[PDB]
């Protein structure tokens, strides 16, 4: 009767020749191979965003764009005042290395590099601009420019920093100001103190003030190292440096 | 002070977040304020080694 | 000895029959009425 | 997370995994819903998007 | 010791069977109701 | 002395597979609609 | 000496494949938008 | 003095931006004010040297 | 105190619901209130071994 046991064990082994932990290890082996394939040798580039100005001067060097294969950059064109300018037409040399989806009513270009390390240029003609703008586009840099904004010397058909501060973004060009005793964000760029809080300034009097719908306040004043703030029936005093 | 936790990990680059929420990405050679610089980036094991003798891990609540 | 293989082969046939019996799952039906 | 528009800031990072549905509903700082005019997707073979 | 390689054969066929099962995952579906 | 070249051939097949897996690039897609 | 000609041919075939890549200068497309 | 940072680096040519923001493109035979000429350009890793011996590299913020 | 019960058990990680009802995903490296540190997790039969010598299992009411 042990012949039946022997045949059952042989049937089991030939039916399922894989141990379950061997199956688990082979699944891990497949994941290891997938990590090997999906691993990128060298260095992944740093994701960045940028904003430049393009000049109509003939002596000026033309702008260049860092690009990456398989990743789409967004090009947004603004005028000198920052108003958007709709695009009339464009021309792309070497259409194999680059493709672009562009809605005709829009002003933003979704540009994707297809080849590895071949560079080209793009010609852009705007709605109100007679002068063509040519941008040299180079793939495979160590910083990938996800979003590029470009000022132009002209003006489109459409014609501030305090509201950006009220949003929470620091103003451009200002230096960092460190406060003492309170929680407020301060800056100085043209010897005028700019403060952002949720509290209320009391002592020096605001030269200009703004506030949002949530309860955030921004003020601009002159230089004062000492401030006085009253809230909830209680008055406290704070200081800054420089 | 200011505390850092891992937001995303790849080979090569690294993404961290701040105690105030300041998210950032670093290179292998990247001089990070408050922690010196990264001696080595390890993609596995979730270790971000610094020259300040500190290793950044993930948030333990959000793992 | 030689008695194992034909005692093994028929067991292989029933086992290979039995796996796909265990494999499939019959889909339900939802009967909406009014 | 917060969405920033200054050039020096960093774009947001989203963790994914194979075989899963990640739901992204897009709002503002005030919490109001904001409809999406358009979107651009890289590697549609490796990433699948459904959008009413 | 030639008895090894026949067990290597069917294990290779079995593992390569699983490695294409683990390779593919069918995509999601989206439905509606108003 | 023959094992080296047959494993070389197998690695060549794997290398051709990898280069046809790394040559292609998926394009972007765009979707609008009010 | 007898290894040169087999080292010649694969060098020859690949470079002829390489030198034909530097012939294509594809035309551009002027796309209008309105 | 104004510090120059690399914008685009290819074999043959190179692109620089000043710390004020002076965009420029150079090559091996080139004239850099305040730093002399260019003696050697490595397109790999952005290893660009001036004739007077200062090294022009990318930003640490943008690495 | 709060007595925890299992509601979802897989290899790799587990899930704990207490008398309060807080459902928590628990790893091998993860602290736990009232039990210290999770020493080991048995996916078979629902056993969660802690550093405090305590084993979280399913309810007797609902196994």
């Amino acid at each position: 009767e042990v012949i039946d046991k022997k045949a059952f064990k042989d049937m089991t082994r030939n039916l399922y020749p894989l141990n379950p932990e061997q199956v688990v290890k082979l699944k891990q082996i497949y994941e290891t191979s997938e990590y090997a394939k999906a691993a990128t040798p060298g260095t992944p580039p740093k994701p960045t965003a940028t904003s430049q100005f393009v000049n109509l001067s003939p002596g000026s060097t033309p702008p260049v764009i860092r690009l990456s294969q398989g990743f789409v950059s967004s090009l947004v064109f603004l005028d000198s005042t920052g108003a958007p300018w709709p695009i009339a037409a464009y021309d792309l040399g070497d259409p194999s290395s680059f493709n672009i989806q562009w809605d005709k009513t829009s002003n933003t270009l979704m540009i994707q590099a297809t080849k590895l390390y071949n560079y080209g240029n793009l010609a852009v003609r705007l709605r109100g601009l007679n002068t063509p703008v040519m941008l040299t586009l180079i793939p495979g840099q160590k910083a990938v420019d996800y979003r590029v904004d470009l000022r132009v010397q002209g003006y489109g058909p459409n014609a501030d920093l305090l509201l950006h501060v009220l949003e929470g973004v620091p103003p451009p060009g200002s230096r960092r100001l460190v406060v003492s005793g309170g929680d407020a964000r301060a800056w100085l760029s043209n010897e005028k103190m700019y403060v952002r809080t949720n509290l209320t300034i009391l002592s020096p009097g605001w030269l200009a003030s703004m506030t949002s719908a949530d309860g955030t306040h921004a003020y601009e004043m002159q230089k004062s190292p000492v401030l006085l703030v009253s809230w909830h029936g209680k008055v406290m005093q704070l200081k800054v440096e420089g | 002070r200011i505390i850092y936790y891992i937001q995303a990990v790849i080979p090569g680059r690294a993404w961290l977040i701040g105690s105030n929420g300041s998210t950032l990405t670093v290179r292998e050679g990247s001089k990070i304020p408050g922690y010196g610089m990264v001696k080595l980036i390890d993609s596995l094991q979730g270790r971000i080694l610094t020259s300040s003798g500190q290793v950044i891990k993930f948030s333990q609540e959000d793992s | 000895q030689q008695e194992i293989q034909q005692r093994t082969s028929d067991m292989l046939t029933a086992a290979t029959q039995l796996v796909q019996d265990w494999k499939q799952v019959e889909t339900q039906v939802y009967t909406e009425g009014t």
